[PDB]
Formats: C-alpha cells, structure tokens, sequence
C-alpha cells in the first residue's frame, strides 16, 4: 500500500538514474594518460603536440584524457590513497638532473604490492636517453648503487634501471614495461603509446573474459 | 469522487483582527504515509493565484507567517492572526490524495465597516432609447452596506415581476462600499401602457424604503 | 582509565543488524557520504562526476548533481537543508544552493585560495563553513561574499578530516602527521595537540554530548579521548586484525560504536565493554565512510562497491 | 529390416515374430541384459558426477557477489542447460533401463525428450554466444561499440529463442517425438521414411540452423580472435607474458574446437551417412552410440568451460576438500 | 581531575539512554519504516 | 525571472479544436511537471490535466479525457495543449502551472498569467451605448448622477473612459450580464448641478474586438 501520489517521486528517480548511468558511457571510452615525474622529465615535448592540467588530444579514433602532478615522496599519498583506474603510468624521468633515484626505489617498493594499487602498470620512458648515456659515462652509477654488476654500455644500464626498480619488488613476477628508447624528442611516440595501450586493454579484456 | 466542502460567503472581519475559514472532507484524507495532502490557495481579484499552504502544514515562498494552518485528520481551517489590508479575496481548499483532484468552492474574505446610506437614482429612457423601442428604465444605488438589498418596482403602483434585471459590483475599495444597478427592460407597449413608475429600495440600514418615481403623464 | 573502571557494566547481548535497504545506482568508487538532519536524506559523493542526495525511506534517487571536476574527497550537507558542499583536489570549494533556486542547483561561491587538495568540509548553518585542505592549515569562511574570514595554522602535514560538536562552537581536526588538534572556532589560539597514533589519521568524530571524541585510523588502532586529558582513554583493537580502520561514528545512545575496516567488515563495538558487539559482513569492497542518523534509528555505509547499505 | 507402428518404430526383424513394442514388452529379446546392466552402471556413474558440479555452480554463483558480471551470464545459462539435462534426461532412461522397456507412453516420451533436447540446445548456444561476446569485446570490428549488461541479457534472450527454435516442432506434429534406436531413449524421428510427419524439411532445418551456422560462427570468431592475438603478440616480439597468453589462448581455443566437434559431429555423421546412403539398414546397438557420446559431452561441458577458466578454476582448488571462495577475504593486510 | 570520575560521567550520560536508542533496546517493526 | 506567457485564446466555434501554448522562460523546463487548471465564470476551480517529467505519464479529468492532448517540447520549452470538441461548458480562463515533486518539495508554487477561451456562436457586434440623465418633469437637487449603458455586444470585455479619463472616483462601473446571449454592462459618474451644464463630460466606449471607440457627451433634457 503505497499507491498514493508519489508517481512522480519514483518517476523522477528513473529520469535521474538514466542520466546518472549515461555519464558512465563517455566515461572510460577514453583512458587516462597520466603525467608523472619531476623537472627535466622530458614530457614537455610529449605535451607539446598534445585546477592542474588536462588535454583532449586524439589519434586514430580514440579520444584521450591526461592529467599531471609532480614531486614524489610528498605527492605519493595523493594517488595511492585517492586515485583510481589508471591505465597509463607515464613515469617520465630526468636523466641529467638528479638524489632522486632511491626516491624511485622506495617509491616502487611502497606501490608495487600494496592493496590499493598493486595492480598498477608502471611504464618508464627514458626521455632524452642520450642524456642517460651521457650521465652514466660522465658519472658511473656506482655512486647511487652498491650492486652495479654489469658492463659499460646502455643495454645493461637501462636493464639495470629496470632491475633497481624491481629489486625492491621481492615477491611478484612482472610489469611488462614499455621502454621507448626515446629518440630526438620530436619523434613519433603517439603510435608507440597508441598500440601500447591497445595491448594493455587487450590483456585487460583477456584477463576478464575467460581466455587467460 | 471525493468532495471538499466549504462555506460559500462569510463575515467581513474587521481589519486588524484574526479570522478563521474552514473546509472539510468527504473521506479521511490522511494517508498511511503520515501527512494529509491538503492545499490552501489565495486568489486576489484580477490576478493570478499563488498558494498559501502546501500539504496542510507549511507556508510557502513569499508569504508572511500570519497564515497559521490548522489540521485535523478530516476538517481543516486556516487562521489569519491579523487581517491586513491586502489579504483580501477568495480562498480555496484543494486536496491532493488521489487523481483526479477536485477543488473547493471558494470563500470570500472582505472588509468590515460601518453602515452606509443607499444613494438612489432613477432614469427614464431618453429619446434615442425611445427609438430603440424596448425601453430601459434604470435605477442606480451606491455606497451601501452590504449589497444584500431589495428593490421594489411599482409600475402604475403595480409591483411588476418581469423585465427586472439586477447587477452587483464587487467591493469597490476606494471607499469600501458596494454598488448595484438595476435595469427595467421594457418593450414599446410595456412602456406606453402604463403611466406611473417607482423604484423603491429597501436596505438594512432603515425600515423606510426610499422611493423614486416619475409619470408618463 | 576507562577500561578498569568498567567493572560495573552488565553485558549488552547480541543484536541483529538486519540489512534493510540496498541502494543501487552508482558506477564508480564512492569516497564520501553524509546525512540530512531530519534523519531522512543522505548526500553521497562518488568518482564519476555525479553527486547524489537521497531519501532512504522510500529509497529512490532525489538529486544527482553534475560537477565539472571529477575529483572528490568530501561533501557536507547544511542543517538547513539548502546547501550542499562539494570539495575536491583542485581547491574549488563549490557551494551549491538547493531549494530557493528554481529548477537548477548552481554554485554561488567557489571558495578558492587553498594551495593543496581540499580534504574535508563541514557546515555550521547557512552562514559559514569550516574547511580543511592539503595546505597544512584550515579555515573558517564566509560564503555570503567569499572572503576567507579566518585561517588557522600549526601542523606540519596535510589535513585529512574535520569534526564538529553539535553546539557548533568548537572544532577538532586530524592531519597526516598523527595529529588531532583542538581549536575553539571564534578565537582559535593553539589550544592543544593530540598524538598517540603513528599513522596519518583518517577519521574522527565527536561524542554527541560535547565532551569527548574518538579517532579512527588505518593503523587499525582506534582510540577515544577527553576534551582535557591529552593521553589515551580507551583503546580499540582487535588483536587478530592488522588491516586498518577507515571511518568512525557514534550511535545516538553512545552505547555503540561503528567501525569499518579494510577486510570489508564493519564491526560494531560496545562503547562500554570494549567488545566486538557484532559484525557487519556483506561489503563487496572497503568501507569508505559510515554515518549514524541524528536519532540513531538507522545507520548506513558507503563503500567502494558502488552501493550504499542500510543497516538497522 | 525394421518394424513400424503408430507410436513406435524398432529397426529389427519381425519375420521371426519376436518384435514387440517396448511400450508392450521388455526389449531383452534382441539385446543382452548385461548390456543394459553395464549401461545403467555408467549412467549411475555419470549422474553421480554431473549433479554436484551444477549444485556448487549455482552455490558459488549466489554466495559470491563478484561473479554476476555482464561477462558471466552465459556460463549460468550453460549451467541451466546441464541442470535441465541432469533432471530430465538421465534417471528416466535409467528407470526404463531397469525395466528394460518403456512404461510412460507417448506423453511421457514427449516429456522426457522435451527436457533432454531443450537442455542440449541451450548448451549449444551457450558455447555460441560466449564465442561471439569474446569476439566483440576483444576485436571491436564495428567502429565505436562497447559492452553493457543489456547486450548480455539480449544474448540470453537469443539463447532462449534458439532453444525454442528446436524444442517446439514435434509438439505440433511436424516430425514427432518417438522412442528410438534401442527405444530406451526418446527424441525425434529422423530416419524413418515418412513424408507425412514431413521429416526431410526438419532434417535440413536442424542440420543447417543448429549445426552449420554455429560451427561457422565459432570458427569465424575464433579465427579472427586467434589471428588478432597473433597480430598483437607480433607487435611486441619481446614480451614473454603476451606470448604466454598467445600459447594458452591457442591451447584453449583448440580445446573448445575438439570438445564441440566431439559434442556434435557424431550426430551429423549419422545423418550424413544415412542420407548419403538412403535406404540402408543397421542395428540399434550401432544407432545407440552417438546419443551416448552426446550425453557424455553434456557431462564434459563443465570440463572445458567451467573447469578451466582461471578466475573460475580457483573453485576446484577450493572445492575438492572444503568450500571457501572470495567471501573468505583474501585480504593480505599490509 | 582524574579519569575514573570522567568515566563515571560518561556512564551517567550513557545509562538513561536505552529507552531512546532503537538498537540496544531494539525495535518493533511497526515502529520503523524498514518493512519491505 | 519566470515568464509563463499563454497564447491561443479568443473565440472557438462549438465542438471544434484549438492548441494552446505556454511560452516558458527562466526555469529549467526539463525537471518540472505541468498542470492545466481551469476557472469557469463565478465557479469553483477544477483540475484538468497532468504531464510529468519524461513526457510519458498523462492524466486527465472526467469530462475531457480522450478529447484533450497534453505534450511538452523540451528544446522549445513548450507546453502544447491541443483541445478537441470544445463546448460552452469549458468557456473559462485556463492556467498552466509549474510543478515539482519529491520529498519536501512544493507543487503548484507558481502560476501563469491565464488566458481566455470562449465557446459561442456570438459574432462580434458593434455595441449600442446610451446616455441616461433627468427627463421631462424630473427635478434637480444638489448633484445628479449621469450614466452610460452599453448593451448588445460581444467581445468578452469592452471599456469606457471619461473625457479621455478625466475623473476616477465619481465613476462607478457595473459589470456585465447575458441577455439573449448578448453582453450588457454600464457605468456612471456623479456631477453637481453646477459643474454640468458648465463643462463637457463624455463617456467613451472602446470595443477591443472590432477596435471601435465611440464617445458620447452628456446632455440635458
Ligand atoms: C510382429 O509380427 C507378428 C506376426 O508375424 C505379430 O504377432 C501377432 O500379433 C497379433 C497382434 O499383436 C496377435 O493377435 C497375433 O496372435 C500375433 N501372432 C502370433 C503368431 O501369435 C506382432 O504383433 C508383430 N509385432 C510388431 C511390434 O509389429
Ligand atoms: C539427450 C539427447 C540429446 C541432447 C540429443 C539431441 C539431438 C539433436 C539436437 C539433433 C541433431 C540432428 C538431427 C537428427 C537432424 C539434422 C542433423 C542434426 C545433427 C542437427
């Protein structure tokens, strides 16, 4: 017995609830291509052909979103406690202005298997990697690390950066880090991250549609 | 369908005192939800009505707090703490329990004053009204209180029933009075057949009927 | 102490909190919800740019509000029943006016001026609003014109949330350096500072007489405190649980205590005999914030589930 | 070769007088009783295996609130298919096997065949639209489509539509339900020369609609899907985990192909050879085999889908001794 | 002003509140809109 | 802020049809419900029609269910009311009424300016206006009321002024009445026996349908 006069009062709830859910439709058709790092991180030429920050750049039929903070170990509590649903960690890192590397060691120890964002996808871009090949020869990286256990080149250097991220991992398996060897920075990177986010959404589909 | 019930006309309350107007129901209008769904409307003359009390208990926007409502489960009454000079006019009750909705019937809130003297005037038809043929003898009556009044029509002394039309104004508030005009619609022969004609007014304010007359001679 | 003085209290029993009403509707995580004041309406704040106030009796959606910025960490509801207060990251403290506006509900003041992210907001009346941000400091305001009227400092860390005692004239604050401080609203000299946790404190509320309060934190160790004593009064700790405790709110009688945890339960506690008074399962995900009414009739939880649940 | 009748048809010789209807008489005069005995023993085995999986299927469905996704309704409809077949195909034929003959008349025959064949068709289209939804989610062949719950519920609607597309016609006389082969099973006539129940039309309808189209679309969706995963794993020639995913995707797709082909290809082989060799004669032991393997495929339908989905084969890890699944709060307090 | 006194005050506020609380005292379902 | 301008009034031939429109402006036309309400001559008012949000839910009263049509046009903010089979018993002023429904919400809390619908075969007629005054043996006291009687016309209302509006308080104005279906009304002024015959006093009738204004000076016997 409620058949009395409120047949707008529930009807309003249908009219508001449809437009409630259809805001979610053009939610997540985009993804969120999030700018991280510090100064000299090499994402200014990225954001060049491309509150705090947004943008709306598109390429090949897929509108994008993008947001920006910076300054780790104090900006951590922002996104560990109150971010969400990131499909793109753009961990742009300065390569000749460091220090700020055990920054990354203890930061990736704090993020990688904590309950909120264990399922992050941490993608490093050595933006201006010529500055990295310059920095590791002008300064042998044994100043920052005890366990530098390789040769004098770039391959074991970048691979050892990938090690010393996940050397404080200590219980997990992989991240599948898409290290663009960043060229002269006016270089075609939109296709790179384009089919990169294509493969991450495909593996997010297959993890949740039965087939592995 | 469910019927609301009022009283049609009411006492002019003196400007400056409280007043109360009721309306009650042909069904128990309280639903199991908890509050009875009842509406009190104000309408001024020549205007468009805004509401006063929504859902039996609550004043609305742009209305001062002198409109204190009063509710039973079935009978309902709006009480005004003081009649100001601008709450004049018609009140409506209108339930909101089911569809469709019927409304009340209207109840007038007026202004109270002293007595007044009926000002009388008689007019025989002038010549172009005579060429119209069906004559029009009129009698005006002004500034009197209330418009409950009676008119007598002794045509050759004979208290004629037919051909008598009456019309009342509303409470003309430039002096807070009433004014009524009556016509005597006539034919040609209804004019020519008689000689003597009297309007005779009888108001509350005295026992004496005021007479105005003429003769076709 | 409290605990060794609790030697007189006969026990409380086992009471079923029956899961009365299930609120659908959402599509994302819900970081915040809060009540009306006639124990009937409920504001709720979730990640997908929409802001929903609610009639829990008949259980249908009353309003949803568009934001232009899709980041929330608080929302408050004016005890008039006219002003909703939505915060965010981008320091745009957006005050929306419900009833008097015709059709719409649009802003009348964007309090701007905080440096870092805007953590919590609470209303006093239709006049002012007390707010807490990441700028280590907090402020009382004046929304009639938009001047930041009064601003108090003292911490070394970001503020997390803020709390009232319903005689409207004292407030108490929680910030990430394990700090809970007292400030009188009008004057606000640096009255007294409260420690005891090690964590960034993540919730606090006040015992509804006006004499004591309690803090809930994500180091899984809640505590209760006097207005005067500055030290620990009653410790609240399941010895078998080390996942932390996200929100806290006393019941009407002060006999009870809610707490939602990280293991997706809300243990209801005796406020007297330090016991697990009962358990609330049924949460898909972590309890974000829980709220008692103004009469303790119902109680409600908002979580990451994209649902609200009504316990009796 | 055989023996006709109004409601019965036995493919066995009635020049020796021995043929009676199984509505009338036990059919031990042509078969060994120990044949029926071993048949009943492994029917007992398969009912004992095939019921508790559906039991704990809907039990893990309702108890754990994580699982009622828009990507999981079709496993539930496949479970409905297995439930229909477990209740209304198995124990009635077991009952008539203990008799060695049928007792329920053509009305009970219509009943039993209705339940069994309806469950089989629901299982078929469960396989079909699982494949279709994975195709549309992973590929996006149409520009700008995304997946809601509404499409999955419309899919379940399409499953019941294709269910009714087969369960109806022997109710309205066009080719009927009869007992069949050894006659211990009931189902549809497809092999008695009789245009009056209009058999060949229903043959073409069943064969094209319920076997050719589903096989087409599963090979189509799986070809596009496997080639898509090949293309994606080719874009990154250095990810190990993408190549892992490539290998188990290839493995599971070939597994479902094998399972589906064994599930139906015998019946199509039967209609294939018989219509290929129109007017040929056989034995009921010969004709019994494909329905036996069909109901065996109804047993292994949890094996391929339910018993191997990673997200869902947590259940058999948590099943074989006790039961506790995620409302056991695998929380890892840090 | 030591603690056991204030805890007695906390008692003395808690004590005469069962008659108002609909939870500890519990509630009859006719006196609650939480029927479905 | 709020403007609810009706449109579509006037005369309607009996049993015919007409559309009405409320130009709505100032308020978000989406989240409101509309009510059509009718007010007859000197009668109690009465509910006619309801439309909701979402343009679907439709309710009528008794006598006009099936013959009226309520709709809303959200890109045009427009309440359409198509009436069919219009008869004399709905000759009335109508209003279109804002509504909003939820808990602690205030229905009906604004009203339109109203408009007139009139169902008759009454053709537009130039009236007949007449002066009234003392006569043959009719004698004079201090002051005399002098009147003008307008008879036999149909717009709904006519107007009359006095020397292009030269006096207000001594003029009274008696509203109208049907007679053979023809409207008739009057008005009046009272002047002393000195101001007249010494001044010119002219009642002045405007006929707002046919737009006809005829003026008559007062005259003695
Ligand atoms: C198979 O054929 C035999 C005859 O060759 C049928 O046997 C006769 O059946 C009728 C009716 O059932 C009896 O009245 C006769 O007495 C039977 N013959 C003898 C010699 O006893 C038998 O009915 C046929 N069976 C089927 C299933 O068609
Ligand atoms: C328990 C028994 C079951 C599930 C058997 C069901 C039989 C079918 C779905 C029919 C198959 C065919 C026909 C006899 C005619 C055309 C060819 C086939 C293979 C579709």
């Amino acid at each position: 017995t409620l058949s009395a006069e409120d047949k707008a009062a529930v009807e309003r709830s249908k009219m508001i609830d449809r437009n409630l859910r259809e805001d979610g439709e053009k939610a997540a058709r985009e993804v969120k291509l999030l700018l991280l790092g510090a100064g000299e991180s090499g994402k200014s030429t990225i954001v060049k052909q491309m509150g705090i920050v947004e943008t709306h750049f598109t390429f090949k039929d897929l509108h994008f979103k993008m947001f920006d903070v910076g300054g780790q170990r104090s900006e951590r509590k922002k996104w560990i406690h109150c971010f969400e649903g990131v499909t793109a960690i753009i961990f742009c890192v300065a390569l000749s202005d460091y220090n700020r590397m055990h920054e990354s060691m203890k930061l990736f120890d704090s993020i990688c298997n904590n309950k909120w964002f264990t399922d992050t996808s941490i993608i490093l871009f050595l933006n201006k990697k010529d500055l990295f090949e310059e920095k590791i020869k002008k300064s042998p990286l044994t100043i920052c690390y005890p366990e530098y256990a390789g040769s004098n080149t770039y391959e074991e250097a970048a691979a050892y950066i990938q090690c010393q991220f996940e050397d404080l991992n200590k219980r997990k398996d992989t991240k599948e880090i898409y290290t663009h060897f960043t060229c002269a920075t006016d270089t075609k990177n939109v296709q790179f991250v384009f089919d990169a986010v294509t493969d991450v959404i495909i593996k997010n589909n297959l993890k949740d549609c039965g087939l592995f | 369908d469910i019927v609301m019930t009022q009283a049609t006309s009411s006492v002019p309350v003196t400007p400056g005192e409280s007043v109360s107007i009721s309306c009650r129901s042909s069904k128990s209008l309280l639903h199991s939800n908890g509050n009875t769904y009842l509406y009190w409307f104000l309408q001024r003359p020549g205007q468009s009505p805004q509401l006063l009390i929504y859902r039996m208990s609550n004043l609305a926007s742009g209305v001062p707090d002198r409109f204190s409502g009063s509710g039973s489960g079935t009978a309902f009454t709006l009480t005004i703490s003081r009649l100001e000079a601008e709450d004049v006019g018609v009140y409506y009750c209108m339930q909101h329990l089911e569809y469709p909705l019927t409304f009340g019937a209207g109840t007038k809130l007026e202004l109270k004053r002293a007595d007044a003297a009926p000002t009388v005037s008689i007019f025989p038809p002038s010549s172009e009204q005579l060429t119209s043929g069906g004559a029009s003898v009129v009698c005006f009556l002004n500034n009197f209180y209330p418009k409950d009044i009676n008119v007598k029509w002794k045509i050759d002394g004979s208290e004629r029933q037919n051909g008598v039309l009456n019309s009342w104004t509303d409470q003309d508030s430039k002096d807070s009075t009433y004014s009524m005009s009556s016509t005597l619609t006539l034919t040609k022969d209804e004019y020519e057949r008689h000689n003597s004609y009297t309007c005779e007014a009888t108001h509350k304010t005295s026992t004496s009927p005021i007479v105005k007359s003429f003769n076709r001679n | 102490t409290l605990s060794q003085i609790t030697n007189n209290i006969d026990p409380v029993g086992r009471i079923q909190m029956r899961t009365r009403r299930t609120l659908r509707g959402h599509l994302a995580k819900i970081y915040a919800m809060h009540w009306g004041t006639d124990s009937r309406l409920l504001v709720s704040a979730s990640q997908d740019g929409k802001l929903i106030i609610w009639d829990s009796y008949t259980t249908n959606k009353v309003h949803a509000i568009p934001l232009r910025s899709s980041w929330v960490m608080t929302c408050a509801y004016a005890p008039s029943g006219n002003y909703v207060a939505c915060g965010g990251l981008d320091n745009i403290c957006s005050i929306y006016n419900l009833k008097t506006r015709e059709g719409n509900v649009r802003v009348s003041r964007e309090l701007a001026g905080h440096t870092g992210y805007l953590s919590c907001c609470r209303f006093l009346d239709d006049n002012q609003i007390v707010t807490s941000s990441g700028d280590t400091t907090c402020a009382l305001w004046d929304i009639e014109t938009g001047q930041q009227t009064t601003t108090f400092t003292g911490h070394t860390g970001d503020v997390m949330s803020l709390s009232l005692a319903p005689d409207t004239r004292l407030f108490v604050s929680g910030a990430c350096d394990a700090s809970a401080k007292l400030w009188d609203v009008r004057e606000g000299m640096c009255r007294q500072t409260f420690t005891g946790h090690e964590s960034d404190i993540n919730a606090i509320c006040f015992f509804p007489n006006g004499n004591a309060f309690a803090t809930g934190s994500d180091d899984a160790t809640c505590r209760l405190f006097d207005l005067r004593a500055d030290q620990e009064l009653m410790t609240y700790s399941h010895d078998n649980i080390i996942c932390g405790i996200t929100s806290v709110s006393f019941s009407k009688s002060g006999r009870l205590l809610l707490a939602g945890y990280d293991d997706f339960n809300c243990n209801v506690w005796d406020a007297l005999k330090a016991d697990r008074a009962g358990v609330l399962a049924g949460h898909d995900n972590r309890v974000s914030c829980l709220g008692v009414t103004d009469d303790g009739m119902a109680v409600a939880t908002g979580s990451w589930d994209s649902f609200l649940k009504i316990w009796n | 070769c055989g023996t006709e009748g109004p409601n019965f048809y036995v493919p066995f010789s009635n020049k020796t007088g021995v043929v009676r209807s199984p509505f009338e008489a036990p059919q031990y005069y042509l078969a060994e009783p120990w044949q029926f005995s071993m048949l009943a023993a492994y029917m007992f085995l398969l009912i004992m295996l095939g019921f508790p999986i559906n039991f704990l299927t809907l039990y893990v469905t309702v108890q754990h609130k994580k699982l009622r996704t828009p990507l999981n309704y079709i496993l539930l409809n496949l479970a409905v298919a297995d439930l229909f077949m477990v209740f209304g195909g198995f124990t009635t034929t077991l009952y008539t096997s203990l008799h060695g003959y049928f007792v329920f008349g053509p009305t009970g025959c219509n009943l039993e065949g209705f339940f069994a064949t309806l469950g089989g068709e629901i299982a078929l289209w469960s396989l079909v639209v699982l494949a279709i939804e994975r195709y549309v989610v992973v590929c996006k062949p149409m520009s700008n489509f995304r997946f809601g719950e509404n499409h999955a519920i419309m899919g379940v609607a399409f499953t019941w539509v294709m269910a009714l597309a087969c369960a109806a016609p022997p109710l309205v006389g066009w080719s009927r339900y009869i007992p069949e082969g050894m006659q211990c099973s009931c189902g549809i006539d497809y092999y008695t020369p009789h245009e009056e129940t209009n058999n060949e039309s229903f043959v073409i309808y069943m064969f094209v609609v319920h076997f050719i189209i589903p096989l087409i679309v599963i090979f189509f969706c799986y070809g596009q899907l496997v080639f898509t995963v090949k293309e994606a794993a080719a874009q990154q020639q250095e990810s190990a985990t993408t190549q892992k995913a490539e290998k188990e995707v290839t493995r599971m797709v070939i597994i479902y192909v094998i399972a589906f082909l064994i599930c139906w290809l015998p019946y199509a082989g039967v209609a294939f050879y018989i219509f290929t060799h129109q007017g040929s004669c056989f034995g009921p032991i010969f004709m019994t085999i494909p329905a036996f393997f069909a109901k065996t495929s109804a047993v292994y339908n949890p094996v391929i889908y339910i018993m191997m989905n990673k997200q869902f084969r947590n259940c058999m890890v948590t099943t074989l001794c006790c039961g506790k699944n995620p409302l056991g709060d695998d929380e890892a307090s840090t | 002003m030591l603690v056991s006194k204030c805890c007695e005050e906390f008692r003395d506020y808690v004590e005469e509140r069962s008659g108002e609380d609909p939870l500890v005292k519990g509630i009859p379902e006719d006196k609650n809109p939480f029927k479905e | 802020d709020v403007q609810l301008v009706e449109s579509g009034g006037g005369l309607v031939q009996p049993g015919g049809s007409r559309k009405l429109s409320c130009s709505a402006s100032g308020f978000a036309f989406s989240s409101f419900g509309m009510h059509w309400v009718r007010q007859a001559p000197e009668k109690g008012l009465e509910w006619v029609a309801y439309i909701s949000s979402g343009s679907g839910t439709i309710y009528y009263a008794d006598t006009v269910k099936g013959r009226f049509t309520i709709s809303r046009d959200d890109p045009k903010n427009t309440l359409f009311l198509q009436m069919t089979s219009l008869r004399s018993e709905d000759t009335a002023m109508y209003y279109c009424v804002r509504s909003i429904y939820y808990y602690g919400s205030s229905p009906f809390d604004f009203w339109g300016q109203g408009t007139t619908l009139t169902v008759s075969s009454a053709k537009t007629t130039p009236p007949s206006v007449y002066p009234l005054a003392p006569g043959c043996g009719d004698t004079t006291g201090s002051s005399v009321t002098l009147g003008c009687l307008v008879k036999g016309y149909f717009p709904e209302s006519v107007t009359v002024t006095w020397n292009s509006g030269s006096l207000s308080s001594s003029v009274h104005t008696f509203p109208a009445l049907l007679q053979s279906g023809l409207y008739t009304m009057s008005s009046s002024v009272t002047v002393p026996s000195s101001t007249w015959p010494s001044q010119t006093v002219t009642c002045s009738v405007a006929h707002p349908a046919s737009s006809t204004t005829v003026d008559k000076k007062l005259e003695p016997s």
